[PDB]
């Protein structure tokens, strides 16, 4: 099943305080007005694993914290380091230790850094940046229990963790005797809206419909009036041309390089190469050449 | 053979719109391009999509270039 | 503009970006400042 | 200098398991392309597997493929074979193979070769 | 690939020029083949590699050639004790595979 | 631990070791004279010292004499470009020393991997073997130049000449941004003094201000405050809240 | 404008003069030509 965010995904980007500043910032967001995938699992109705991308967007209902795990793993069987999240009863425990996990988790109602420490709506971005992972929250009250309500929530990061994964997949975990949305985060720009106090009230998106792009090139919510210029109409190039002449000579390069000899430097001999198919690649495999700098054409590009 | 090269279409994307306490509705006006390479209406500015022509005569409000305006009106 | 080649597309071809960059801006430059003046020279003469 | 030691004959039943060691002694080890090769008994000497052992990864030849598992343990400097569903025809003379498996220094292949089993 | 050998065996006495060649049945490369050879029952002993560069701590006396599809084992001088087993091996790529072996009878 | 450490790793699986919550000496690095070749790209090597930078990461591995100067950003080599590269911006600098005396016994356990990655992303390892893929249509042999096997390794002997002489090299990768900085120097700090006219380097910010109380709320996590103009107007006070 | 970061403090506390004059005259050139740009615009605005 799906449904659309309708506002969410808005996070603080960087690490610093802007007093009513419009920002204008390139980074992986959860696009406005797209489609969050939803899901049930009750009553036997497992949980699948997901396809985690460039990034994810988690929203979770609980009444009785059933959803417990997250995992982020390639292949899961110990070969390749794989990091636990759980939140048991009162403590917070981040364990990114390799570790041995069973294909189906459950549970019944090699390693750097660890980490101790519907009426309400939990919201979840994991993300993985730098070779660091961080972890944003927020906790909203909401009363709308059939869907996302159409209000902006911002989520902090709340710690910043190194882990360094080739993260490919995605699951949750569940208590065994809800819903959970994801959405794939993709490159786009954000115009964020600082309050005097640096709550971020209102977004909006530069990519979404016309409107949003010339709120974006005004930098502004508001947009009076009249016409604007926002980007350039491009048609893009579809197919690819590389007519070159057929010519059957080959180089003569092979036979000059590894000639017995060679004239001395005060009559040094000059070579006219023409009407031939000369390969370079041949040139710059070769490992015996000591030497090889270019000053007017880089080296790999030469052929 | 002899091919001549002509460098592939383009121009400046204008956006026309009223004020947004008013509406969220909104017309793209793509510039110099004939209405085939993109309520699609073809005027000497360019190629214009998202409005209605009307054939009725009215004072200009938001200026369209090539002799035609724009104006929120029902 | 004292580069190796005035075609900017010849400039992406012909080399790699990381000694690239100096003769791409240089030619920035260049053609930055050249419209600094034709901007300027449209400016004052459309007061004109 | 380098040699592998020969074992006991060996005469085995059909379906068992047979396991038949090599020892290198002597020499700059871990930096050699270790193989297994084996001949029949009036047959000419047929290779079964490689071993590169600094990554300790083997692969099987087509004929022997998913019957042979092969390992490399380095730190005795030792090369082992896993062989399964033996037969009555199976018992024969096994041999070792070894060599550097080192390009642009020509090789590839060598001998270093031990006596059998 | 097989490695179709000539021939099966010379019956040379002490001293005859023995070219103990060997065809491939498709192109291998001229650095690419190895001939080992075998003591009676015992394990077989590197003397040629890579069709030409003669191995180290074997005598110049044996000498290979030949290239591409066919290439040739050349033994100069025989003596009364290099009565032996000898095999051609194809060292491209692909399974190793050994050839079937040339005997040296009185 | 890292620098003077007892063990090196190779080329192939070059370490990547986190430092954090530490301050450093960067004076003994500097004064100590055993460092061949000290040359600093993001950094003046003088003045390494008093400044202050969020994360430190070190890299280790070890090079012949031609790599020296091979291992820059921007220049184009065989182990530059195939086995480690180097960020076109790196900020760091690049240190290396005498290996003579504790490598180059034969001792032969480095390993280089040279063809198989023709293009890699900057501070990537490839520890996948993957034998062939030098290029060709067949495979499952090396055959004859349509394969061969990347893995070659030094062979560093007791005669090793000085050209193919072996050195021992540590990047330190210093990542400049914003955030709680781990590593600073050995300064010790003055107290607070407000509403006067004070020099004022804070985190390692930098600057000439007055500091005065502010009524603006941080969020808990926030710790450098900005302007209009992006330049630092709030800050926190690191060692009290 | 092409230098290793934008605040000119940064400059000062990391880079040391050789580079820094470099880094400098690249900081100079740029805000400098921004300058110019702005002066141009606010001359000939205020003749409007
Ligand atoms: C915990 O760490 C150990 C190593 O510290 C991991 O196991 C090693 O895997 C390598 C293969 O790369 C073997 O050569 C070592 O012998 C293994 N050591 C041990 C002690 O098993 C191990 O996989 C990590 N994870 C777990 C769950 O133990
Ligand atoms: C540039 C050139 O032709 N180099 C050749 C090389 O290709 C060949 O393999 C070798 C064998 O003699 O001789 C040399
Ligand atoms: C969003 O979902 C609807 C129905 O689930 C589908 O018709 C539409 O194509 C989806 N949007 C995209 C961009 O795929
Ligand atoms: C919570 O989990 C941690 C580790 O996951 C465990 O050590 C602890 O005993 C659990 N229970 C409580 C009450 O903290
Ligand atoms: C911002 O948060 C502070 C917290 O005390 C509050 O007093 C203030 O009213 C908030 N501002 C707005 C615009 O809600
Ligand atoms: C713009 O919207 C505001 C409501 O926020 C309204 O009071 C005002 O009249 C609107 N402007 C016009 C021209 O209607
Ligand atoms: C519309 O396009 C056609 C070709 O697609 C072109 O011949 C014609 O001139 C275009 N219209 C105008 C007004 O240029
Ligand atoms: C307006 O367009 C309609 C439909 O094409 C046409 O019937 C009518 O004559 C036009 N009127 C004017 C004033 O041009
Ligand atoms: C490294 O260890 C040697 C031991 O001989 C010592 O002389 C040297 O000072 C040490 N270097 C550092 C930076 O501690």
């Amino acid at each position: 099943a799906y449904t659309n965010s309708f506002t969410r995904g808005v996070y603080y980007p960087d690490k610093v305080f802007r007093s009513s500043v419009l920002h204008s910032t390139q980074d992986l967001f959860l696009p406005f007005f797209s489609n969050v995938t939803w899901f049930h699992a009750i009553h036997r109705f497992d949980n699948p694993v997901l396809p985690f991308n460039d990034g994810v967007y988690f929203a979770s209902t609980e009444k009785s914290n059933i959803i417990r795990g997250w995992i982020f793993g390639t292949t899961l069987d110990s070969k390749t380091q794989s990091l636990l999240i759980v939140n048991n009863a009162t403590n917070v425990v981040i364990k990114v230790c390799e570790f041995q996990f069973c294909n189906d988790p459950f549970l019944g109602v090699n390693c750097t850094f660890e980490y101790v420490s519907f009426k309400n709506l939990r919201e979840f971005v994991f993300k993985n940046i730098d070779g660091y992972f961080k972890i944003y929250s927020k906790h909203t009250p909401i009363n709308l229990v059939r869907d996302l309500p159409q209000g902006f929530s911002a989520l902090e990061p709340l710690v910043d963790l190194p882990i360094g994964i080739n993260i490919t997949r995605f699951q949750t975990l569940l208590a065994l005797h809800a819903a959970y949305y994801v959405g794939y985060l993709q490159p786009r720009t954000f115009l964020l809206k600082y309050n005097e106090n640096g709550t971020i009230t209102d977004a909006v998106d530069c990519a979404l419909d016309p409107l949003s792009e010339t709120k974006c090139t005004l930098k502004s919510f508001t947009v009076e009036k009249g016409i604007y210029q926002t980007s350039n109409f491009r048609v893009q190039p579809t197919e690819s041309i590389v007519r070159f002449p057929n010519i059957t000579n080959l180089c003569p390069f092979g036979e000059v390089f590894n000639a017995t000899r060679f004239a001395s430097v005060y009559a040094w001999n000059r070579k006219r190469i023409s009407n031939c198919v000369a390969d370079y690649s041949v040139l710059y495999n070769s490992a015996s050449f000591s030497t090889f700098k270019c000053y007017g054409v880089s080296p790999t590009k030469l052929n | 053979e002899i091919l001549d090269i002509t460098p592939c279409s383009f121009g400046g994307v204008s956006v026309i719109t009223p004020g947004t306490n008013t509406s969220n509705q909104v017309a793209v006006l793509y510039q110099d391009v004939n209405c085939t390479e993109v309520n699609v209406f073809q005027t000497r500015a360019g190629c214009l999509i998202g409005a209605e022509h009307v054939n009725n005569s009215y004072e200009c409000d938001i200026p369209i270039g090539a002799g035609i305006c724009a104006s929120y009106q029902t | 503009f004292g580069a190796i080649s005035s075609v900017l597309n010849d400039i992406l071809s012909r080399l790699d970006p990381p000694e690239a960059e100096v003769q791409i801006d240089r030619l920035i430059t260049g053609r930055l400042q050249s419209l600094q003046t034709y901007v300027t020279q449209q400016l004052i003469r459309a007061a004109e | 200098q380098v040699q592998l030691v020969q074992s006991g004959a060996e005469v085995k039943k059909p379906g068992s398991s047979v396991k038949v060691s090599c020892k290198a002694s002597g020499g700059t080890f871990s930096s050699y392309a270790i193989s297994w090769v084996r001949q029949a008994p009036g047959q000419g000497l047929e290779w079964m597997g490689r071993i590169i052992s600094m990554f300790g990864i083997a692969n099987n030849a087509q004929k022997f493929q998913g019957r042979l598992t092969i390992t490399a343990d380095t730190s005795t400097s030792t090369a082992y074979m896993e062989l399964s569903s033996l037969r009555s025809e199976d018992t024969a003379v096994y041999y070792c193979a070894r060599g550097p498996y080192y390009y642009d220094s020509g090789g590839y292949y060598l001998d270093y070769w031990g006596q059998g089993t | 690939i097989v490695l179709t050998q000539s021939p099966g065996t010379l019956s040379l006495s002490p001293g005859e020029r023995a070219t103990l060649s060997c065809r491939a049945s498709q192109s291998v490369g001229s650095g690419y083949l190895a001939w080992y050879q075998q003591r009676p029952g015992q394990a077989p002993r590197l003397l040629i590699y890579g069709a030409s560069s003669r191995a180290t701590g074997i005598p110049d006396r044996f000498s290979g050639s030949g290239s591409g599809t066919d290439f040739t084992l050349t033994i100069s001088r025989l003596e009364p004790e290099d009565f032996a087993v000898y095999y051609c091996q194809q060292y491209a790529g692909s399974p190793r595979t050994f050839g079937q072996g040339t005997r040296l009878e009185i | 631990e890292v620098f003077n450490a007892t063990r090196f790793a190779s080329v192939y699986a070059w370490n990547r070791k986190r430092i954090s919550n530490c301050v450093a000496d960067y004076s003994v690095l500097y004064n100590s004279a055993s460092f061949s070749t000290f040359k600093c790209y993001g950094v003046s090597p003088t003045k390494l010292n008093d400044l202050c930078f969020t994360n430190v990461y070190a890299d280790s591995f070890v090079i012949r004499g031609d790599e020296v100067r091979q291992i820059a950003p921007g220049q184009t080599g065989k182990i530059a470009d195939y086995n480690y590269k180097l960020p076109d911006d790196f900020t760091g600098c690049v240190i290396a020393w005498n290996s003579n005396n504790l490598d180059s016994k034969g001792n032969y356990n480095y390993l280089y991997r040279l063809f198989r990655k023709s293009n890699l992303k900057p501070f990537e390892r490839d520890i996948s073997t993957e034998i062939y893929q030098a290029g060709s249509t067949p495979c499952n042999g090396v055959e004859g130049f349509n394969c061969y096997f990347p893995l070659q390794s030094y062979g560093f002997q007791p005669t090793n000449g000085v050209g193919y002489q072996p050195y021992r090299v540590v990047v330190l990768s210093f990542e400049l941004l914003h955030a709680p900085a781990t590593v600073c120097g050995p300064k010790k700090s003055t107290n607070l003094v407000k509403n006067k006219c004070v020099n004022f380097n804070f985190n390692g910010l930098t600057g000439t201000g007055v500091l005065t109380e502010s009524n603006k709320k941080f969020l808990p996590f926030q710790q450098f405050g900005r302007d209009i103009a992006d330049t630092t107007d709030a800050v926190r006070d690191p060692q009290t809240l």
